[PDB]
DNA sequence: ATTAGGTGTACTTATCTACACTTT
DNA sequence: AAAAGTGTAGATAAGTACACCTAAT
């Protein structure tokens, strides 16, 4: 009923779960309550975090995909028990906090190296070795330890320093690599990403910034992180601005994470101005790159005692490449969710909605769209050998990329003179 | 990197450094704090500005300034 | 008492407290800090004033502020 | 060669004196270096206090009168040995620092009560119980005060009051009236009362560098320095003209002036509060006719946060005594003659201090107008008076009002005077 | 009556929105 | 070819001073 909260090798507090009332309670140690920082802004150090908000914060750390169903089947528990699910993944979660049952540790610790053949069998036959109609997201992936040469699964206090992602859908790896690299080349703050090869199959290796591998011995230092959901105190279900669906009956219901709601967190950041700029660039980057899947759990903040700070971007992909999905922006611009319906007016009323000067949008928007054409060329060369379809795909990728830039660049100057 | 007490000039220099620390240009810092670029230049150089203006940038950049206590005479004197 | 992170009004209230702590009327307090009484009232009331005006009073009353 | 510096019962540092090089060195403990405050502004905590500044600071704690000669003769040392004199008077001095030779204390501590019979025999024949113009003279003693009986405090306990006797006519009455007037006027001033010994009257002044804790044996001290020790000036500089009134030396001012006094405001905790206290001190002394106001008559409390002005003390009207030379010990715009002070001297004076003239007029006018009703009040605070003494206060009263009305006449001209 | 307050002209001065320029 | 820092100029409009005007308890 009580799980200890551990930061690294240190114990920072206690997570209590009362079975009868189906309730959560989080209280902190005295040294930490004074000197530390909470799990989330909505679970304060005095232990006054409401049970409901605590529950949602834990649920926000779990997988939304078949991995969830594989996990519950492995443990053989019900969907409705979170405590057991957390307790299973307790040692490794998003952030630096590991939830440990009292007086239980492996450690032991060591490692378990991997051969490429056992990965390929998990790529080639998802049915034997783990119909969607119309959706958006998500990809298959695994979390792994990366020393620079050979991959292994880290156990115990040792943890995965990278996220290796597999491609079921056409050219997803090439898509995200280009986009993640394009952002970095543009100077944006974004996680370091590399491509890795398994047999004939390619994968995207993403570096975790909430984890740092110390070379020379066995340890991993973690830095705590929270999603925008966990920060806004929103349910995992609210990750999209429309928290139910695209349905016309539900079209008008937005209880979820919006841009205005996202920007409201800047005050909580260490540097509100620095934060608001990273956010607006994130929006503007996702518009120009054609990323409509950017949502609440794709934007995170580091947790520190002085305040929150925006993390480097991650999971940047252009979904406009894929028309087999219906694409609406997960965060609206002036109550307009359609990427193709965005014009000078939408942007103007958007910045006005954020209570921010319009001249600030045009500066970032104009600068990025012009620097992209020269920037795309650079990223393309960082790729390994490509087959014919992939070069044609990237050729298609490039062309419409410039088309979005050139498209936006047309009406942007009019944004100043539009009267809302 | 070192200002023990703050004066009009060091304050301006304090604002300029945190702005640079965030790798933020003068144009964006001015707009986000709700002021003109020219004024932020004036602020950073320590030239006289409205106290509200200093506070606009202050709250905006998340920098807090406080007095010194004591309890003057450190709760002492005999 | 009441401490403070400092804003425009509390700063004005801080000056009033240091002035009253020293048993000083606004007219004499204004003259030593090199300002008019009305301006000193504006400062204490937190009404917008030139940063230079505040610094004259700050330096004058021997009150120091630092970045946390 | 090494004397330890004690604050109260606690040791805050060490005063070293090298006999051979005739030099002083003051170094402090480390806990005190961060959290504490120096002896004076001129004897810093890092131990960089120059030997000369240390020497002058120590000398500034000694008496300038026959008591000096009584001390050196009692110990039988030379005038030129300060070290022996400090270690002797070390336990009780001005301020909270007691200078203790290493490992020597009585204490034990206790007390020595006093009878009225021994003081009266000690009043009447100054020879038995050890001429142009004026400083002092005056008799005085430092004593322990419980509110009833006076005693000599021994060891860690020290005298909490200074009892002052009148050899010269109505000196007690003069200072009591003037000191009381300041308090009545609302000024910050040490508390003074009159006490009677036989037929003779004495002035009992409360020490603000000492606070008696009731209920047990201790006396708590609060450190203070005069304006000399603060400015780093020799005892000789107490007067603005550090030599004399001589016409050849008239033009030499190396001593403490008003501009030098006000300059200390910056080092004070509240520069504005001091500067008014500074000017009120000037203006009060002008209205009351005190020309003897000098460097050792204005002092500051020493704290880690900065200096603070002490309450005023030793306020006396010397204009009462015409057998003495009266010139302002601190000039007003290079004019030392109290009777030659007019709108111009005041105007250029404030201008010299870089302070607005409207401020002098405000303080001067307010105080001078409240005096007439305030002087009457002080007269009632007096004990039983004889006929001759009543005549003294009458003269006192009359010329007091004369200074007020004289200044109050031309004060309106100060604003418009073009220097 | 002395204090906190409010004036009211008149002096000096900043913030705003651009365009223009001195520096990589 | 920028791209950050730094200018200028006219309409706005705000705080400061000053001798002294005056209510507020």
């Amino acid at each position: 009923l009580t799980l200890e909260m551990h930061l690294g090798d240190l114990m920072i507090g206690e997570l209590s779960f009362d079975a009868t009332a189906d309730t959560f309670a989080v209280h902190y140690t005295k040294d930490w309550q004074q000197s530390g920082f909470p799990l989330s802004p909505t679970i304060p150090l005095d232990g006054t975090g409401t049970s409901n908000q605590i529950s949602m914060f834990l649920v926000n750390l779990l997988p939304e995909n078949k991995g969830l169903d594989y996990l519950i089947e492995s443990l053989g528990v019900s969907k409705g028990n979170t405590f057991a699910l957390i307790r299973a993944i307790g040692l490794d979660t998003a952030g630096a906090i590991a939830f440990v049952p009292k007086g239980a540790l492996l450690p032991e610790t060591q490692l378990r190296p991997i051969k490429a053949e056992e990965v390929i069998q998990r790529i080639e036959d998802p049915t034997m070795w783990p119909p969607r109609l119309s959706v958006a997201g998500v990809q298959p992936k695994l979390n792994l330890f990366y020393n620079g040469k050979e991959f292994a699964f880290a156990e115990g206090t040792l943890s995965s320093t990278h996220i290796v992602k597999f491609e079921k859908y056409h050219h997803l790896v090439i898509n995200e690599f280009i986009t993640m690299r394009l952002a970095k080349v543009l100077g944006m703050n974004v996680a370091n990403v590399d491509i890795v090869h398994f047999g004939r199959y390619k994968a995207l290796c993403v570096e975790r910034f909430d984890r740092r591998n110390i070379p020379g011995e066995q340890r991993v230092l973690r830095r705590h992180i929270v999603d925008s959901c966990q920060a806004l105190g929103f349910s995992v279900s609210k990750k999209y601005e429309r928290n139910f669906g695209t349905g016309r009956d539900v079209k008008d219901i937005r209880e979820g994470v919006s841009f205005n709601r996202l920007f409201s967190l800047a005050a909580k950041c260490r540097n509100p101005v620095a934060a608001k700029q990273d956010m607006l660039q994130w929006a503007l980057f996702n518009l120009l790159t054609g990323n409509a899947d950017a949502h609440g759990k794709n934007y995170s903040f580091f947790m520190t005692p002085s305040g929150m700070e925006p993390t480097p971007w991650y999971d940047l992909v252009s979904v406009d490449m894929y028309e087999d999905f219906e694409q609406q922006l997960a965060m609206a611009i002036d109550d307009e969710f359609d990427p193709n319906s965005i014009y000078a007016y939408q942007l103007a009323a958007f910045m006005d909605g954020l209570g921010l000067p319009r001249n600030l949008l045009i500066s970032n928007l104009t600068r990025i769209a012009r620097r992209i054409p020269q920037a795309i060329a650079e990223v393309i060369l960082m790729l390994p050998p490509l087959d014919e379809d992939e070069a044609s795909f990237v050729a298609h990728y490039k062309t419409q990329l410039l088309a979005r830039c050139e498209r936006y660049l047309g009406f942007v100057d009019e944004v100043r003179d539009v009267e809302v | 990197i070192m200002a023990s007490p703050l004066n009009q000039q060091s304050l301006g220099l304090l604002i300029k450094e945190r702005r640079k620390s965030a790798a933020l240009t003068q144009d964006v810092a001015a707009m986000l704090c709700g002021v003109t670029k020219k004024t932020l230049i004036r602020v950073e150089k320590g030239e006289d500005v409205y106290i509200s203006t200093v506070f606009k940038i202050l709250d905006g950049l998340g920098i807090d300034i406080v007095s010194a206590q004591t309890s003057d005479t450190e709760t002492n004197g005999w």
